[PDB]
């Protein structure tokens, strides 16, 4: 299916991905597009922070859905 | 020849002989004695009577006892849970104006944004017993257990600076409410159609993407799943505290006419390096800067919020 992710540019990139994919196998796509570590990366959906254990389907992720990618802070 | 000990809970026990002619690694596995990784040490004497604390190759009753305790887990989170545990002990909660903090240490500033945050919202607990145990534990003046779990659950390092939001969220994704809270949203697609979705307990009480009540309750827009535009705004909302998360947003915090909030986190610094947090709260009518073991007491910040947590909900869209 296919899902989008606004990058922390302010564009959005399109990934083609399944319900099965866990959230690490989605921020490796990211990676090799945007050149973001996966360590770096906080994926966002509909407010909920998305643990990187689960899978898309896990967090009600189907087709058309928007993600947002937030940058891991250092404090 | 000696004969020890063997535990991952502190309550099932198994006993265990190993020769001294090679090391625990290579006998029993990575174990913990006293708070101590003995695990490429020779069997002496002194642990000839008491007991170990195993990491890796446990049985199939441990690792069932292990789920039960500290729910599914990594593969390798008993052995940085021990080291974590180990590393943290020096660490130490003051008493900061009638409110306890972190004292920094070791970068841990981030880690006393979560836990001052955490002591703010009412009415939670946790499904994990282990994690429900260290939390207790930690209400009443030790919290060595309780900061050792949410670090080796977030995966943080030792003296690793880390994130602040992340970590709460993390946490507060292994929590549920002691109480009820709704979330009413209703979805709207001028093709698909109108459809209400609604959210009950903790996940109605937290939201990662806006920082004020305002913008949450403004209607929102993206892709429906047939390819055009959908919308989405809030039309009901009870909780006992709101929890609003997002990038560091540089706002002009004044006390005259104190906002909605009750407290806020600080993001100092630039955010592609190492900053530093800071945990502030609104104690009468002024702001309260908590940095990790500090208390000023100033009127006025211009600063970089990031969590902003707000009183309890009552919302209808008329
Ligand atoms: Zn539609």
């Amino acid at each position: 299916m296919q899902i989008f992710v606004k990058t922390l540019t302010g564009k959005t990139i399109t990934l083609e991905v399944e319900p099965s994919d866990t959230i690490e196998n989605v921020k490796a796509k990211i990676q090799d597009k945007e050149g973001i570590p996966p360590d770096q990366q906080r994926l966002i959906f509909a407010g909920k922070q998305l643990e990187d254990g689960r899978t898309l389907s896990d967090y009600n992720i189907q087709k058309e859905s928007t993600l947002h990618l937030v940058l891991r802070l250092r404090g | 020849t000696i004969e020890v000990l063997v535990t991952v809970d502190g309550v099932n026990f198994r006993t265990v002989v190993l020769n001294n002619k090679n090391t625990y690694r290579s006998q029993l596995g990575c174990v913990f004695f006293n708070g101590a990784d003995i695990s490429d040490t020779i069997p002496d004497e002194k642990q000839n009577g008491h007991s170990l604390y195993l990491a890796d190759n446990l049985t199939a009753d441990e690792t069932k006892a292990l789920k039960e305790l500290y729910g599914p887990v990594d593969p390798t989170f008993l052995h940085r849970f021990y080291s974590l545990k180990a590393a943290v002990h020096g660490w130490k909660m003051v008493v900061c104006d009638k409110v306890r903090s972190l004292k920094l240490s070791d970068n841990n500033c981030y880690l006393n944004a979560v836990i001052m945050t955490l002591d703010l919202l009412k009415d939670i607990k946790f499904v994990i017993p282990a994690l429900q145990h260290a939390f207790m534990k930690h209400k009443g003046g030790d919290s060595t257990d309780f900061i050792a779990l949410i670090m080796a659950y977030g995966n943080c390092t030792f003296g690793a600076p880390d994130d602040a939001s992340r970590l709460l969220h993390t946490v507060l994704a292994k929590a549920e409410l002691c109480c009820s809270a709704r979330m009413v949203w209703r979805e709207w697609c001028n093709v698909c159609g109108i459809k209400d979705v609604v959210l009950q307990g903790l996940k109605a009480c937290c939201y990662v993407g806006v920082q004020t009540v305002e913008d949450l309750r403004a209607r929102m827009t993206y892709v429906c799943q047939c390819g055009g535009e959908r919308h989405r705004q809030l039309v009901e909302h009870t909780t006992p505290w709101l929890l609003l998360s997002g990038t560091p947003n540089e706002k002009l915090v004044t006390t005259s006419t104190a906002p909605d909030f009750v407290a806020f986190n600080v993001f100092q610094g630039i955010e592609t390096a190492v900053g530093h947090y800071v945990h502030a709260r609104l104690k009468g009518g002024l702001i309260l800067k908590f940095d990790s073991g500090t208390v000023s007491k100033t009127s006025d910040w211009k600063c970089k919020v990031t969590d902003v947590l707000f009183p309890g909900q009552k919302y209808s869209s008329d």
